[PDB]
């Protein structure tokens, strides 16, 4: 795990169905207030879903931002901003636990819950691509933050 | 003719105590089915990421023991059982279902080992968990911490991995940042590598082992902590016991903000009960007392002297519900699913002066107690049943 | 608890005895401590 | 040291329990024939008492019956409506039951999975150590 | 300041058609395949006046195609030969350095 | 055993002590 | 890897590999025991004004296994006490139905022997932690000590007093406390508080009924004590001591003491492992005028016999010889019947009391410190067999002594 | 000097939709967070007259996690954890996000047993009439930051908060229940009561 | 009080409790064994040339269980000697009927490993009290030492040599004593006095007669020994050590020694528990070209393998691998058959000789003091199974090797 | 993943047959031109294949170098080095896959 | 006999220490 690295995880069959998946990060802001813009969403760039190695789809960095700006609304979008950014004019050095919920077909409503009990021969896993540059956390524009 | 006389010196008194067909000089043998054992080095996932775990690979029929090899260096700090203090959490789950969960890992390992290990195993435990004081600063050595997992206590309750064909066995655990240890030696990423001991059986044992259902009578560990503000005065804490499964013993102590320190002495291995925090305790069942309150020294040494033989360092207190707590066979237990109210009342000692040799009364402990102590912990080791049928393993209760 | 606390009596040493901190005693001995 | 001439006198004056029957007693003075035992009486009734109380397996059965009873039935019924109108209903059911009567049996996750392909014996092999063929160690020198 | 490696394993998978998949899945198969056998040892390499001999005991099984061997300086991966002050045979070779 | 005579943070002895050599600071009698 | 160990097999393995039946170390053959409960019921103790106090075991349970005698005392001097809890107790006589069945005479002497002979480093050190208090604590500090009385039924639960089967009489032990102001050396004019806590086992009706109603016969140990005067001189004197013991015994222990403190050697200190402070040069046992073995040195009895009998050797001054091959387990494996042999003798040869300043000018092998002339007596202990019969609510010994 | 743990023993019965709780300063209605010399959080905030003992009342509620007092929590049922420990920021943001779809201010926490706790059609429950004991285990933040210095309050890590958090002396745990209201012949009452 | 736990039960309890049948903790059942006596009988030594000593065991009883070799010596200098009683002995070869059945080669090395590896504190301390003369006693003091010979039958009485069943040929032990001035380094040129005492068991007539006449096959252990010349250098050397063993073994031991004294480490002193003074980096045990396990560090073999099998761990320089999971009990629980695996090799990688001292310039994990260049050999010991068949008054090995 | 660590991969049965496996490592050099020698080859020092819990084959650091030095030939062996080494006098800081 | 001492190598103590009297060659630091 780190900037620019690719990581993955396989879902242990702890239960029967999979529904919400939330990815969390601990991150320190390298600048002052107004320097970041969804730094948790930029950090978590692409997410690829496989069931038994067969690709179902892939979400990309910019899509997450579009979905949030396009379909999420009112209190839900602000709460999201709270889940991914610094919203209180926090200053350089602040560290926070961020959450970036995933939006695959089974991540928004239980009626489409992923049936692992019925997929015992197809292990389900997520591949993640992390950002090499995240604005206000390790770079300010293109300038590295020591 | 010494032996001849001893045989001539006979009579009824001997007939009551010896005689008959049984002869110790019969020179008989017992045999077991053949087997072979080796150690497979396996990787640990997520070591530098977050919470690591391992999946046990199928490199044999049974799992008899898991131990973790940690390599790190000396850096003048003088710490005790680093191998244990680098680990905060360890659990074992069957098919995602947790069946042994060790919280407050570093103290659990130290206390379980001091209570049950004899002078030879306890001394070696030290040797493989600690540093050699004679070493040069910067030296590097291998640490071998045996994980106190329920199946490693006795060969015979080894995990019947071959019999669990549909879901696997995952061991999740967590590490402290190396810098956490109060006596930490260095900002040195330790090398951490796990070895699993695999058993190979004969084929005819594999057949009946998978074909017939299995029931293992096993230990489970548990944990409860309640933080306190330690009094200067001998007040009594009401410690609830929110536990369910039948148990053979429970262990409680007053913890501090460090590792392994269970008393106010400030020496590390403390045999001196003068620094012990507990004046007396009584256990209640259904709101009614089981015994007259006994002093902390009773629970610190007299009870384990009878139940195990081994006495812990000052500050560790144990109460047993059976006759032989170290045995692999169940020798008496209390059923915490059926007793309506379980509580343990702990009366602390009164604060007095520093320079601990000075303490005068059983009711006195150091005034340093208010600063050092943060809480009361409770461990309870329970019996449960691990059932394996048609490739699936689970705990019955 | 064994060997980590103190002693009763009569420590025989076949080698050196090394301390960091301080030693609380005094008697005849080697070349010094006698002037 | 008795001579077996004093086997009963000794039993009496020392108040030794029961009688001498089934005990081994020393005889005379030498070649100690230590085999001399008095036959045990079979017409030996046990003390007649009422020391027994309900056995534990019977208690366990009762406790399990109680757990089953309150799984479905209420602990207390607020029978405030008895002869009121036709309201056999509206009597609140009291359901928190003391710990001793709750189940502690967990979900039977072994039995509900129903895997479409039943188990197979996970045999493995490193092959036969053929360098040892026609080399029995059971052959003896003659 | 040396960095850790990044690595992954790329596997070339072969997908067969429907008909032969049945044959492969159902029928017994045997493959005639290769293995490597290896244990390390140490030499007795003299300096002056001696041409040493060494009898090294071999622990091999099964039908062997060949025996290959080499010598190395354990401190330098692949140093099969001695180093010398000639081109390509040591650092700075050919100069006073 | 009695073959790793290394201590940390504490020591007192009742009887006499016998040794070959020695070291450490000095607050000694006579 | 390891599987090679199972394929490369042959006839040689036939003598170590078992059959196809479940005799393997896995597929555990589970053993199970009935449910029981245990409780520590405190006993009231009657006033003990430097005299005998009776501890009566009431019927508050089915079996009793151990008696814990707790004494709270304070240090009155700078001298570190040596087992002050055991020194305060002078004897304990256990009776059943009014008949004395077990005695511990010259009590601190037997328990120090018992601890060194029977307890391992962790049990031994722990037993010290609850009986000694030796940090450099101030005079006047109060501590409670937890002394377990080594009665015949305490070693294995299965021999616990079958009290439920004794409906017509009680069981009691008379413990005497002679003085705090004689030998401990730590008296502070303080009468110690003595409490006794004993355990009970409670069995369920199936075994409780069977056990309370059926006839039982327990093989038990009895402790027999003898002492005599045993002076040592500057020449190699001998002593021929009669051994007035009865019943089959597994072993006998004899020791020389300065009965002023717990010291069995001329060193003036406990736990001395240097035979240069011990008097006995050699000894033999004799029965009816015939010698059981060739004289063996004193050091043989302190360090060699113990290895086969206990797996544990006491400090010098404590000498043991065994008749059986296992003296700590429950099964009898060899004993000599002291009721059939009319004349049992212990023959002791001592070393010359001519030595002084032992670390510098000790002679080679025939002397010991002259301080031995301050020794006064020899004590001999032996553990004999008897049978506790319980029938129709009364119990007692089969063999009277 | 420490992140205290506290075991809060629950006394709930019946199938419930959820458990929610807050940490309140009883003298100031709705004060669920620490007060600090940052905009909108205190009377006079941002000026030399600022005081951190009196909230800028009309803006009592805030969205700043650094003023929260809860570091982590888990619910334990009959001695066994119901779920793995989550940080206080999860219960304040993540749970209401997926369960409700609105925004909850800092200091108010929710854990649901229900898929749609905002709805009236049952969506899952937890029956606290058959659980013998349940505990809400709370880990507090170390309240070491001087509330008067915004440089520290707006710039520190998630495991610490302002010293004024120690005024949040009351804990309010609520359970949202189910029952059945029965009506018959002019009379009614609850089907279940505990 | 406690009865609450007895009645408060349910199915979860009943599953693990026992029934009312006779397998409970209590209801003590008396166990009996045949009537036998033990006697320790002096066995006079006919051979004292200051060369090989032949000690013939006279048929003074029915079984022989233990051999105690009693040696008298004086402290030759100020330095405390290190097990002088065992260093004086160079080997002990036990033969039955003329066939050598147990070989203890390089005797002090096997006994020091045996003590550190298989003996507990109470018996280790005793073995030292009768072998390892290190108190601060005067130079020239004479002591009697009582060493045991660790023969296959001395671990459990059930394997005692059934001499009554050997009517035609005797049993003898060939003991070679090293010259007193060769190795100990602390000797007065005073010729040691050597006496041997062994025990005998006497059975009562029913078993004695049956036992002597009933042919019986005894499954016993044998000790196999190997050594070679071994040296280390300033580089991490690797060597292949041949293992010329036959018959199933439970474990295999190897140790790296400076065979001048009992020292296996760079410390230059009798004991060490710091792996930084031992020169083995890692090792693996290989058979037939294939590896049972990957190379593990030298420290692993000293502590982890023997701790998992039996708790105990020796000093550094002593390395143990176990084939089975229990090597100290009488039941065979896992063994590797060295008669079926043709090429057994022990692969040892050493640490480099680079440091001057351990406390100053010891490198991270693969070096130690150059003092290791004074190492002379690796000795290897293993315990195998064989069968001692005693038939018509003659005995011998069933499996010839 | 790291220097001195052991990692493994489970082979997902994405296809029917498995054949060529190529392991990718990303390294940045800290040395100058000519200071490396098959740094990606010595990087994988002990790789082994198991099928169902038992070993089929086991390869070592110097086996790869010995086999390539002995059995590989042509443009093919130069290409091999291109994949495992720096062959253009690359300078400090260069990174290659 | 477990605590009572025979020191075969250099004894080290990292702290204040005491005894009654001493006897041995002297090369201490401060005196």
């Amino acid at each position: 795990v780190g900037f620019g690295n690719k990581v993955s995880t396989q879902i242990s069959r702890n239960g029967d169905l999979i529904t919400d998946i939330v990815v969390e990060f601990v991150l320190t802001k390298g600048g002052n207030g107004g320097t970041t813009y969804y730094p948790a969403e930029e950090l978590l760039q692409d997410v690829e879903l496989e069931i038994g190695g067969q690709r179902i789809d892939k979400h990309y960095n910019d899509w997450f931002r579009t979905y949030d700006a396009l379909f999420r609304m009112n209190d839900d979008r602000y709460n999201y901003r709270r889940m991914t950014d610094w919203v209180n004019n926090e200053l350089v050095g602040a560290q926070k636990r961020f959450y970036v919920p995933l939006i695959f077909f089974f991540n928004q409503t239980p009626g489409l819950a992923l049936p692992l009990i019925a997929l015992q021969y197809h292990e389900v896993k997520l591949y993640f691509t992390l950002a090499s540059q995240v604005q206000g956390v390790n770079y300010n524009g293109s300038s590295a933050i020591a | 003719s010494g032996g001849v006389v001893q045989l001539i010196s006979y009579g009824a008194q001997d007939v009551y105590i010896s005689g008959g067909p049984k002869t110790i000089f019969k020179s008989y043998v017992k045999k077991v089915n053949n087997f072979a054992i080796d150690s497979v080095k396996i990787p640990i996932n997520g070591m530098g990421n977050g919470n690591p775990s391992v999946l046990i690979p199928r490199n044999g029929d049974l799992i008899k023991s898991i131990r973790l090899e940690i390599t790190l260096k000396k850096g003048t700090g003088q710490s005790f059982y680093p191998a244990e203090q680098l680990i905060s959490y360890l659990a074992l789950k069957i098919g995602g279902n947790i069946i042994q969960k060790i919280d407050d890992f570093s103290n659990f390992c130290r206390i379980r080992n001091e209570l049950f290990m004899d002078p030879d195993e306890r001394h070696t435990d030290y040797r493989v968990n600690n540093f050699s004081s004679s070493d040069v600063v910067g030296s590097v050595k291998y640490f071998f911490l045996d994980l106190p997992l329920f199946f490693s206590k006795d060969t015979s309750v080894a995990l019947p991995l071959i019999a669990l064909q549909y879901h696997d066995i995952e061991l999740d655990f967590r590490f402290n940042d190396v810098s956490t240890i109060q006596g930490v030696d260095a900002s040195y990423t330790p090398t951490i590598e796990m070895y699993i001991d695999y058993v190979y059986l004969e084929q005819q044992e594999r057949i009946k082992l998978v074909e017939k259902p299995l029931f293992y009578n096993i230990e489970q560990c548990n944990f409860y902590r309640k933080d306190i503000t330690f009094p200067a005065l001998s007040s009594t804490f009401k410690l609830d016991i929110p536990f369910n499964n039948p148990s053979r013993f429970l262990v409680w102590y007053f913890n501090t903000d460090s590792f392994g320190i269970y008393n106010t002495s400030g020496l590390y291995f403390n045999s001196n009960d003068a620094a012990a925090p507990l004046e007396s305790a009584v256990m209640l069942l259904n709101g009614t007392e089981r015994f007259k309150s006994r002093e902390g020294m009773y629970f610190n040494c007299v009870q384990p002297q009878q139940a195990l033989g081994r006495s812990p360092s000052s500050g560790i207190y144990m109460y047993a519900f059976g006759e032989d707590v170290a045995n692999a066979t169940s020798k008496g237990a209390l059923d915490m699913s059926r007793v309506n109210e379980l509580s343990l009342q702990l009366t602390t000692k009164n604060a007095t002066a520093a320079n601990v040799y000075t303490v005068y009364n059983p009711q006195e402990t150091l005034a340093s107690s208010t600063s050092t102590y943060k809480g009361i912990t409770l461990f309870s080791t329970n019996w449960n049943v691990l059932q394996v049928r048609s490739g699936l393993g689970a705990v019955m209760f | 608890p064994n060997w980590n606390p103190f002693f009763n009596r009569s420590i025989i040493v076949s080698g050196n005895l090394v301390v960091a901190g301080g030693v609380i005693e005094g008697n005849g001995g080697g070349l010094t401590n006698s002037a | 040291r008795l001579s077996a001439a004093y086997a009963i006198r000794a039993a009496r004056i020392s108040m030794i329990p029961g009688g001498v029957d089934g005990l081994v007693i020393n005889y005379a003075e030498g070649g100690e024939p230590a085999w001399v035992q008095y036959p045990l009486k079979k017409q030996k009734p046990l003390p007649n008492n009422l020391c027994y109380t309900p056995t534990l397996e019977d208690i366990a059965r009762k406790r399990e019956a109680v757990i089953a009873k309150y799984t479905k039935q209420p602990l207390e019924t607020g029978t405030t409506f008895t002869h009121v109108l036709n309201a056999s209903h509206l009597n609140e059911q009291y359901t928190r039951v003391k710990k001793s009567a709750l189940p502690d049996k967990e979900f039977p996750i072994i039995e509900t999975e129903k895997y479409p392909e039943p188990p197979i014996l996970w045999e493995t092999t490193i092959g036969a150590p053929s360098r040892l063929f026609d080399r029995s160690d059971g052959v003896k020198y003659v | 300041g040396a960095a850790q490696p990044t690595m992954s394993v790329w596997v070339d998978y072969i997908f067969l058609d429907t008909q032969e998949r049945t044959r492969f899945a159902q029928l017994p198969h045997e493959y005639l395949i290769e293995q490597l056998q290896f244990t390390g040892s140490e030499t007795a390499t003299p300096s002056a006046t001696t041409q040493a001999s060494q009898n090294i005991r071999l622990n091999f099984n099964h039908p062997t195609k060949y025996l290959a061997w080499n010598f190395n300086n354990p401190t330098n991966y692949g140093q099969y030969t001695a180093l010398a002050n000639i081109p390509g045979a040591c650092s700075g070779a050919g100069t006073a350095a | 055993p009695l073959n790793d005579p290394i201590m940390i943070r504490t020591m007192i002895v009742y009887g006499n002590l016998s040794a070959t050599y020695f070291t450490g600071n000095g607050a000694a009698l006579t | 890897g390891a599987l090679n160990q199972l394929v490369a097999v042959g006839k040689q393995d036939a003598f170590i590999t078992g059959d196809n039946l479940d005799n393997s170390v896995w597929r555990n053959v589970t053993k199970k025991v009935s449910n029981f409960a245990m409780e520590s019921i405190e006993n009231y103790i009657n006033v003990n004004p430097g005299s005998t106090t009776s501890i009566v075991v009431g019927r508050f349970g089915d079996l009793v296994r151990k008696v814990t005698l707790e004494i709270t005392m304070k240090k009155g001097s700078t001298t570190n006490p040596f087992y002050p809890s055991e020194q305060y107790v002078k004897y304990a006589h256990l009776s059943i139905g009014g008949q004395i069945v077990y005695r511990i005479d010259d009590f601190p002497t037997w328990t120090r022997v018992h601890e060194e002979l029977f307890m391992d480093p962790d049990t031994r050190a722990t037993n010290q932690r609850v009986n000694n208090f030796r940090p450099e604590d101030p005079v006047g500090a109060i501590r409670k000590f937890y002394l377990d009385i080594p009665l015949f039924f305490t070693d294995d639960a299965s021999k616990a007093l079958p009290l439920i089967a004794l409906q017509y009489h009680e069981v009691k032990l008379d413990v005497l406390f002679a003085s705090p102001g004689d030998i401990p050396g730590i008296d502070a004019s303080y009468t110690p508080t003595v409490e006794c806590y004993i355990d009970y086992v409670f069995l369920d009706t199936p075994e409780r009924e069977w056990f309370a109603r059926n006839t039982h016969m327990y093989v038990i140990e009895q402790l027999q004590h003898y002492n005599n005067v045993f002076s040592v001189a500057a020449v190699e004197q001998t002593k021929r001591l009669n051994l007035p013991f009865t019943m089959p015994t597994r072993y006998l222990i004899w020791l020389l003491k300065t009965g002023a403190d717990g010291v069995y050697t001329t060193s003036g200190y406990p736990f001395e492992n240097n035979d240069s402070y011990a008097a006995i040069k050699s000894a033999k046992l004799q029965f009816n005028g015939t010698d059981r073995f060739s004289e063996r040195p004193g050091y043989y009895f302190t360090t060699v016999q113990p290895q086969d009998a206990f797996g544990r050797s006491p400090s010098a001054g404590i000498y043991v010889y065994s008749f059986g091959l296992d003296v700590t387990g429950m099964t009898s494996k060899g004993a000599l019947n002291f009721s059939r042999m009319d004349n049992a003798t212990l023959s002791i040869t001592t070393k010359a009391a001519t030595a002084a300043t032992i670390s510098d000018v000790y002679n080679q092998s025939t002397t010991l410190a002259s301080a031995i002339t301050d020794f006064t007596s020899i004590a001999i202990y032996a553990k004999s067999f008897n049978v506790l019969k319980i029938d129709y609510g009364m119990g007692g010994m089969l063999f009277a002594n | 000097t420490t992140q205290a743990s506290q075991n809060i023993r629950l006394n709930f019965n019946h199938p419930t939709k959820y458990l929610a709780w807050n940490f309140n300063n009883p003298t100031n209605y709705g004060q669920y967070t620490a007060l600090a010399n940052i905009p909108g959080a205190c009377s006079g905030a941002g000026t030399a007259a600022a005081t951190v003992t009196t909230p800028d009342y009309g803006n009592t509620g805030t969205y700043n996690e650094q003023l929260a007092v809860l570091d982590s929590a888990k619910i334990q049922l009959n001695g066994q954890d119901r779920f793995a420990t989550r940080k206080g920021s999860y219960f304040n943001k993540v749970q209401p996000y997926q369960s409700i779809g609105g925004v909850t201010p800092a200091g108010v926490y929710l854990y649901s047993f229900a898929l749609k706790p905002a709805g009236r059609q049952p969506s899952g429950t937890c029956n606290f009439s058959r659980i013998d004991n349940a505990t809400l285990s709370l880990t507090y933040k170390t309240c070491s930051i001087d509330a008067t210095s915004p440089a520290a309050v707006l710039g520190n890590t998630e495991t610490v908060t302002a010293n004024t958090a120690t005024l949040l002396t009351a804990l309010n745990i609520y359970a949202k229940n189910y029952n059945v209201l029965r009506i018959m012949s002019g009379m009614g009452g609850l089907a279940y009561a505990n």
